[PDB]
DNA sequence: AAGT
RNA sequence: AGGA
DNA sequence: ACTTTTTCCGG
């Protein structure tokens, strides 16, 4: 819950089935280039290659994902100290965003708040961020490797169903956040009680009258025909 | 025909051109769509003659 | 199923629905007859918006 | 279905406070080839470390749920092949009575 | 009739052992697989094959 | 269809079975491997010790491309290692110096030889072999299956009478190729691709 | 769904970035 | 002896298509001459070494009497095979005067795997002479002799007038074959000359269709 | 393969010709660091793979309920106690032997009546 | 001789429709589905109030 | 689910 | 939202 | 880079 960033991160696996440069790259928030996962590591902090295969792959006896490991390595060998890795991250905006020191300090904060946003999206928690983005990466390689299976996008406990109570979390968390804005703007007109108690009631009226979950008469894309009229030709029914 | 402030008039200029588009046809590639104050488009002419229940 | 030891490739595990609708059928049965009926219902409904345009 | 029911939505921490003082090494202080076969703890697909005896931990978390301390509607999974446990207090996930 | 309700059963009986016969066969690497076809291809044709032939 | 003639003889049908369906290097080799061999009279490898010794009596590069042939698929898709090696052979034409392993021999191997920096330009060789190499058969057609359809056809004295055939059916279509082969009937070929036959044959 | 939803949920989306240069304390339902 | 052999089985094979096409396109041809064995083109077109020699195949072919009372004007065709893989500029300058001096119709050029953009520069350069490239490998098999593949006659200009007064037609209005059609080519249509397709009916036995030329 | 990182680095080693001596060498490319190969070979392809047929199997894989048990008498130690799976290498190909672990030993032994194994 | 659980009734995979229909088991599959549509068009107290 |  |  | 169809009939 709060802010709900639904950033989804890929983790791309280029080149196909017989084909040399099978390099590893990966689609990062507000990155307009897909990154190069050893680029990843070293603005992470995880500088040398090895320290980098170890967070990947465990078993130092299972050469056959570490082969396919090394055209990552080569890819990622032109950026070396942690700084280096940051401006290139930076170099690809969002637009760019000019100058040395501010694509530098850019691309500290999308590690922080974009990059992996679950887990935390505190400050030093680049251990963590590490190890994970590797387990990622070691279960792309197990694909591919033919010992995972590719996941069933259709398995039952990878769904949720949303019930009536988080429908309307959704819903006031939106319009607490307009009264929240509303209550600025007279906080701002006061250059020296009128706090709009309409905005919240018609809005969640709104809302469970038309089944459109969206804000608000201006509907779609909103998301219609969630709430609906209570068939009661028999008590089955 | 009044003071011509030119960046005014490329400006009024484009919006007619807008008008006269999206009254003939309001589903254009380029994205903004004419929209009815109650968030409902403007039914384009094209609209009403567009196929399965439309005219023709 | 759950209710199945796992690389199980025998009839019963794969849907081989055994019974007679007049003896009746097992819950594993009726599950696996309950996947193979739906697949059909959706064949219908796919079909027949397809077979539509198709004759048009 | 009559006995389906959805979670309602529980909290991480006492669960996650319970794990650690249960035999979980922080992800922070890993070391992947001195303890490599290491069974590897999820709570809401947040990975937070690894467990040694992962069968001793996971029984005492299912009697934990059983009993009624970690809440009944509280999904845990322990893949013994992938050498993953995987835990969820995450609301949407249906659940049945067996 | 109960003497052909016997008769049917054991007709299933049989075809459900043809099949085990299969899958040990199939266990054991000594299914040779039927050219241009999986060596489970080739496995589950059979089982599918024993099941339909039962049924009718 | 099979030519004229040939009809009920199912090693005819076999014998255009492999004409046909495409074969690729990749589809015989259980591996392959890069090893630095220095000499090339003499080899760090000890089975292949043996290989050397002939295929020198009745300069080059150090680094070696060895691939290991599977024997029973070299035996399905009927295959010679001599054909295989002078497939190889004839692709790389004088640049790749090729010995090979006899087809009686326990285990089948291929050496690879070339004519600074050279690591890379072997991978990149092993690429061209694996995907871009074709052993038998025309492009395109894959899975090649013998079908032993009913013709009926009038006999001497003069009713129709049942009178099969062997027949091929492919998984892939190449028409131009599959047509100008020898051993088949080009005025009976069909192939459900009717874009294909309007392409080849007119409209 | 709806009885945490009044319960907790409630409370929690009253303050995240509720505090305004005027914070909001606890949620009262009639 | 080796895979040198097919070479020779595809050049022969080639051969009598194109020899089987001449006849087709209303020359004079024996059947014999089509039916040539193998051994005997060998015996014909084969230095010391047994290869072939493709200089030595190319003919000049003249109308049937038949052809020349339906089409008067149905000139002299020459057809010139050539040794060189890739034919260039060179080669087919060779060819087109030899055309040109020898005030013929049509030529074909039967080559093995190309033909120069240089030297296709130069195929429509000499009217009323007309020039046909024609790739040997294409030739191999005989489309016509097909199953799918009914008989298509090329009509005259009074036949197509006709044809036209007869059905009340435009010539817009008739069904149409391609010119890049394998039959086109094998017929040498030019565009407007129309096609009669005598093809077989479930329903009537024989029906006749009407193709004209794009 | 196997393969080595540098001493001083731990950054990845790449090969490297002495032309004097007829020998490999591995280099690492951020400092100066040399040794001599231990291994001829530099890189193995292997696409008909037998590694990842037994995955997992830790000493935990007789707890697990979902797997299937028979009365197959052990190689080693003639234990009738065996939880059989199948080739765990998930690529279409692949042949339907079993291979059974065993409840007290915990060795893995085939079905396999055409091939003998030690994997 | 694993069995970790067992199923309370296996009549409790279906759901409020389906629950009305007599021996759905001694029917064919979609014939319940088709049922599981029109007891909602059925007659009959819906409520006493 | 296809095709400019 | 629902029928064939 | 970029568009358009998909059986027939109370509010
Ligand atoms: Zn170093
Ligand atoms: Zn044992």
């Amino acid at each position: 819950k709060g802010s709900r960033f639904i950033s989804t991160l890929q983790v791309k696996l280029y080149g196909r089935e017989g084909s040399s440069a099978r390099t590893i790259k990966a689609t990062l928030p507000y990155i307009k280039q897909d990154i190069p996962i050893v680029i990843i590591f070293r603005a992470l902090g995880i500088i040398p290659d090895g320290e980098i295969l170890e967070h990947i792959c465990y078993d130092v006896n299972d050469w056959q994902m570490l082969e396919m490991l090394k055209p990552c390595v080569e890819d990622g060998f032109v950026i070396q100290d942690r700084e280096t890795a940051l401006d290139f991250i930076g170099r690809r905006g969002t637009a760019l965003g000019i100058k040395k020191e501010k694509r530098i300090q850019y691309a500290k904060d999308i590690l922080q708040k974009e990059f992996l946003p679950h887990i935390t999206q505190l400050e030093g928690f680049e251990s963590r961020k590490a190890f994970f983005l590797g387990y990622m990466i070691n279960r792309l390689l197990l694909c591919a490797l033919d010992r995972k299976d590719q996941d069933d996008r259709d398995h039952f406990g990878k769904k949720r169903l949303d019930l009536a109570g988080p429908l309307l979390a959704q819903l006031f968390k939106t319009l607490f956040k307009k009264l929240t804005k509303d209550i600025f703007r007279y906080m701002q007109r006061t250059v020296e009680l009128a706090i709009n108690a309409k905005t919240i009631t018609s809005g969640l009226k709104y809302a469970l009258a038309t089944g459109n979950w969206g804000e608000q008469k201006k509907a779609m894309s909103s998301r219609a025909g969630v709430s609906q009229v209570l068939n009661r030709y028999t008590y089955s029914s | 025909h009044n003071g011509a402030p030119h960046h005014a008039i490329e400006e009024a200029e484009s919006l007619l051109q807008f008008h006269v588009a999206t009254y003939m046809d309001n589903d254009i590639a380029g994205q903004p769509q004419a929209l009815q104050k109650s968030g409902r488009p403007v039914k384009s002419i094209r609209a009403r003659l567009k196929g399965k229940e439309g005219r023709i | 199923l759950p209710h199945f030891s796992k690389d199980d490739y025998s009839p019963e595990s794969k849907g081989f629905v055994e019974n007679s609708y007049l003896r009746g059928l097992t819950p594993q049965e009726f599950f696996f007859h309950a996947m193979g009926g739906r697949e059909g219902l959706i064949d219908t409904a796919v079909k027949t918006a397809e077979t539509g345009y198709i004759q048009r | 279905s009559l006995m389906s029911c959805i979670s309602v939505g529980t909290d991480p921490m006492p669960i996650i406070t319970f794990l650690s003082e249960w035999g979980m090494e922080p992800l922070e202080d890993y070391v992947p080839h001195q303890s490599p076969d290491a069974t590897r703890v999820f709570v809401n697909g947040v990975w937070h470390g690894v467990h040694r005896n992962p069968a001793r931990l996971m029984e005492t978390l299912r009697t934990l749920r059983r009993k009624g301390d970690i809440n009944p509607e509280v999904s845990m999974i322990r893949d013994i092949r992938e050498k993953e446990l995987k835990i969820f207090t995450d609301a949407g996930r249906v659940y049945r009575p067996l | 009739d109960g003497p052909t309700m016997r008769e049917i059963t054991e007709t299933i009986a049989e075809a459900k052992k043809k099949v085990l016969d299969v899958t040990k066969e199939a266990q054991a690497n000594l299914l040779t697989a039927k050219h241009g076809m999986t060596l489970r291809e080739s496995f589950e044709d059979n089982v599918v094959r024993f099941l339909n032939e039962a049924r009718d | 269809y099979l030519e004229p003639g040939h009809a009920a003889d199912q090693e005819q049908a076999k014998l255009i079975r492999s004409a046909i369906e495409h074969t690729t290097l990749k589809s015989v080799t259980i591996a392959s491997e890069i090893y630095y061999d220095p000499d090339p009279r003499s080899t760090v490898i000890p089975e292949d010790e043996e290989i050397i010794q002939l295929h020198f009596s009745l300069q080059q590069s150090p680094w070696l491309l060895r691939l290991e042939l599977d024997r029973a698929a070299m035996n399905d898709k009927d295959l010679t290692m001599g054909q295989v090696g002078e497939r190889i052979k004839q692709t790389f034409k004088n640049d790749l110096f090729v010995i090979w392993s006899e087809d009686n021999d326990e285990k089948l191997i291929i050496r690879c030889r070339v004519v600074a920096e050279e690591d890379h330009m072997l991978k990149k060789i092993e690429n061209t072999m694996l995907e871009n190499i074709t052993l038998r058969g025309v492009e395109n057609i894959e899975r090649v299956v013998m079908m032993k359809y009913d013709r009926k056809v009038p006999s001497p004295t003069g009713e129709y009478v049942k009178e099969p055939e062997w027949v091929l059916e492919t998984d892939g279509v190449n028409l131009s190729e599959v047509m100008t082969v020898p051993g088949i009937d080009p005025t009976r070929i069909y192939t459900n691709s009717f874009i294909d036959i309007m392409e080849v044959l007119g409209i | 769904s709806f009885n945490q939803f009044v319960d907790y949920t409630l409370q929690d989306i009253i303050c995240e970035d509720s505090t305004l240069i005027i914070s909001f304390g606890k949620i009262y339902v009639t | 002896d080796q895979e040198n052999e097919r070479n020779i089985s595809r050049l022969w094979r080639a051969f009598r298509t194109v020899k089987e096409m001449v006849k087709d396109r209303g020359y004079f041809i024996t059947q014999e001459e089509v039916e040539l064995p193998l051994e005997d083109f060998k015996a014909k077109y084969c230095d010391s070494m047994g290869r072939p020699q493709r200089k030595m195949m190319s003919f000049q072919a003249n109308p049937t009497e038949e052809s020349i009372s339906k089409f008067p004007d149905m000139g002299s065709l020459w057809v010139e095979f050539c040794d060189e893989p890739s034919v260039g500029v060179k080669t087919m300058k060779t060819f087109v005067i030899h055309i040109q001096e020898k005030n013929f119709q049509t030529g074909i050029f039967v080559y093995q795997n190309n033909i120069t953009p240089s030297a296709m520069k130069l195929v429509p350069s000499i009217p009323p002479a007309t020039i046909e490239t024609f790739n040997e490998a294409a030739l191999v098999v005989n489309i016509t002799h097909h199953e799918l593949v009914p008989k298509h006659i090329r009509l005259s200009s009074d036949e197509k007038r006709e044809l036209l007064k007869r059905y009340r037609l435009k010539e817009s209005q008739l069904p149409r074959i391609q010119r890049a059609d394998p039959v086109a080519l094998y017929l040498g249509l030019k565009r407007g000359e129309v096609v009669k397709i005598i093809r077989k009916s479930e329903t009537s036995g024989r029906y006749a269709s009407y193709r004209i030329c794009m | 393969t196997t393969f080595r990182f540098c001493r001083d680095c731990n950054n990845m080693l790449y090969p490297r010709e002495d032309k004097e001596n007829n020998r490999l060498l591995f280099e690492c490319r951020t400092c100066s660091y040399v040794e001599e190969a231990g291994s001829p070979l530099v890189y193995r392809h292997e696409l008909i793979t037998n590694i990842g047929e037994t995955a997992g199997v830790v000493q935990d894989i007789g707890s697990d309920p979902t797997l299937p048990r028979s009365d197959r008498e052990c190689p080693k130690c003639h234990s009738r106690e065996n939880v059989f799976f199948q080739s765990q290498q998930r690529r279409k190909d692949t042949s339907m032997v079993l291979f059974f672990v065993c409840l007290s030993c915990s060795h893995i032994f085939t079905s396999d009546q055409k091939n003998k194994r030690t994997q | 001789t694993t069995f970790t659980h067992c199923e309370i009734h296996p009549s409790m995979i279906l759901g409020v429709a389906a629950s009305i229909i007599p021996f759905p088991d001694h029917n064919q599959s979609p014939r319940n589905t088709y049922q599981s549509a029109m007891g909602k068009q059925a007659m009959g107290v819906f409520l006493t109030n």
